């Protein structure tokens, strides 16, 4: 059934699973027309497909040409997401295919179920967690490859960098969700925290800075402060 | 006009014949039902006074044989049987008729209700849904499960309705996933009508039979089937005009006949709201929408 706080360690067991987040697939800017009406202009998007145990991220870039001439784009975007996830599963060797796919938004359940009919043994599951994967486009290297794409493209990353050399998957996922929640609540401040010290750099082959264990503890505390604050600044507390 | 005699009535029972019903007391001198219209299927059904659990009954067509009812004290139910000796049966009915021990099928001449509820229902198709080939009539009860229900447990006692499943490879063409799921026309017209049922009359016959089993026996899997067959048409953007017009009539008479007090259990809110207000056919069921809005506005 649904994934929630009670069954959280299941994410880090040895059954292959993928989270799919579709919140950045169909992206638009809303603007005025010369006649004073309103129109949208699409911009490139992406499917965020993540193995939470290994950190492997399959970032399928959705180029704006896929929307050309199509109607009801927000509905189509869910089906295009499911089409691309099904294609990714089929492209993987059998021993790498997931046993479960967890969708971050319940509206993806029927589209993904229908596209995965050929895979009756892959469970399609919702979740009660409010995961912050929409903030993926606040990771500069991810946003850069999406905006630069001139055609559909898949790009593979490890969203944990080399963290699993030192920490467990549970701890890595918690750090990731803390960083993304911060970036989602106050992107400017979060990015300030992460880059304030110019002596800590991001390796060419990494997404996040090369913090020592002690520096990660400081960083993580700064992100918690930010989230609680904004929660005050928001609700006034 | 045909007759279904009764050997006796040893236990107190409410007896239905189509949409009519009457109470018979224990050992009351009741010997059957006469004046049954020829040309239609019929159902004779039972609810015992001491155990309102298990409504049960028999679908039959008097053109196919001479049938009678007898109480079996071992299995504890009224059983339909066939009399092959035409003279022994004619003589028994005439004797019962002379003694005025039979109720008369109480049809009003103006009243087309039963025809309208069974227009496309044929005994030969009933006998394929309910498999018991040694009899010309078909037993159904409240508890019998459908083939589809069993998949999700005795096969000989199942209702073999045509399996309809909107999230199945049968319903969804590879490469037309979104198209086929949001517009079920290919599943309706190619898979079901052209492929399985052959024509709309057989589709409507199974839809009508499912409704009648839901209404008369409270058979839950039959209610599921009835709603699935409605939803499949309403969720198709391309349906022949004659089928939509006929569906509107079919459902109008079903909604008209339903007991007002059973609407809570026999009508699925989601299907009816989707069908009348969201689906492609939201504007094609004028008669059904009007009766539903005037009789069951709460559901909607
Ligand atoms: C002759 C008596 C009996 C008992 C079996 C019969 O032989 N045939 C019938 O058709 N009925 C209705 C009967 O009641």
């Amino acid at each position: 059934g649904a994934m929630n706080s009670s069954n959280y360690a299941e994410l880090f067991n040895n059954d292959i699973k993928l989270f799919v987040d579709d919140t950045n697939v169909y992206r638009v800017t809303v603007h005025k027309t010369f006649e004073g009406n309103v129109a949208t202009k699409a911009i490139n998007g992406c499917i965020f497909t993540l193995n939470p145990k290994t950190g492997h991220l399959f970032l399928k870039i959705i180029h704006t040409s896929v929307w050309a001439g199509q109607k009801r784009l927000s509905q189509l975007a869910k089906w295009k997401t499911a089409e691309e996830v099904s294609a990714l599963v089929r492209s993987l060797p059998k021993e790498e295919q997931p046993k479960q796919i967890i969708v971050t938004r319940k509206a993806m359940l029927d589209p993904l179920e229908v596209h995965m009919l050929d895979f009756p043994n892959i469970a399609i599951r919702p979740t009660e967690l409010r995961l912050p994967f929409s903030a993926a486009m606040s990771i500069d290297k991810l946003s850069d490859v999406v905006m630069k794409a001139t055609e559909p493209q898949m790009v593979l990353f490890n969203i944990y960098d080399d963290w699993l050399d030192r920490i467990s998957s549970y701890t890595a996922f918690s750090r990731l969700t803390l960083l993304l929640r911060a970036l989602k609540t106050n992107e400017e401040s979060a990015k300030m925290i992460l880059l304030s010290d110019p002596t800590i750099t991001i390796k060419s082959y990494h997404l996040w800075p090369s913090f020592t264990d002690e520096q990660w503890i400081t960083i993580e505390s700064q992100m918690r402060d930010l989230i609680l604050t904004e929660y005050g600044r928001k609700y006034n507390v | 006009m045909n007759t279904v005699p009764f050997t006796s009535a040893p236990i107190e029972v409410t007896i239905g014949i189509d949409q009519y019903s009457f109470n018979v007391k224990e050992n009351q001198p009741f010997h059957g039902i006469k004046d049954i219209p020829i040309g239609h299927v019929h159902v004779i059904h039972f609810q015992h006074a001491d155990n309102s659990s298990m409504r049960y009954g028999y679908w039959f067509d008097c053109r196919m044989g001479n049938f009678y009812i007898q109480y079996d004290p071992k299995d504890g139910l009224y059983k339909m049987m066939e009399e092959r000796d035409g003279a022994k049966f004619e003589n028994i009915v005439h004797n019962f008729k002379e003694r005025q021990m039979m109720v008369s099928y109480p049809k009003i001449d103006e009243d087309d209700t039963w025809y309208n509820l069974t227009e496309f229902v044929q005994m030969d198709k009933i006998r394929k849904i309910v498999r018991k080939d040694e009899n010309q009539f078909s037993y159904v009860d409240s508890s019998m499960t459908t083939v589809q229900e069993n998949e999700l447990s005795d096969p000989a006692h199942s209702l073999n309705y045509t399996v309809i499943n909107f999230k199945s490879r049968e319903a969804i063409r590879p490469g037309h996933e979104m198209e086929d799921f949001l517009d079920k026309s290919y599943y309706l017209n190619t898979v079901m009508l052209q492929g399985i049922f052959k024509n709309s009359s057989n589709y409507f016959g199974e839809l009508q039979f499912a409704f009648l089993n839901a209404m008369f026996f409270g058979n839950y899997g039959s209610s599921l089937q009835w709603h699935a067959m409605i939803e499949l048409i309403c969720s198709s953007a391309t349906v022949p005009k004659h089928m939509l017009d006929k569906l509107d009539e079919i459902l109008y008479y079903q909604i008209k006949t339903l007991p007002e007090q059973y609407s809570d259990i026999l009508l699925n809110e989601r299907v009816w709201n989707i069908c009348l207000y969201s689906s492609f056919q939201k504007n094609s069921l004028h008669n059904t929408e009007k009766i539903m809005e005037n009789k069951y506005p709460e559901l909607l």
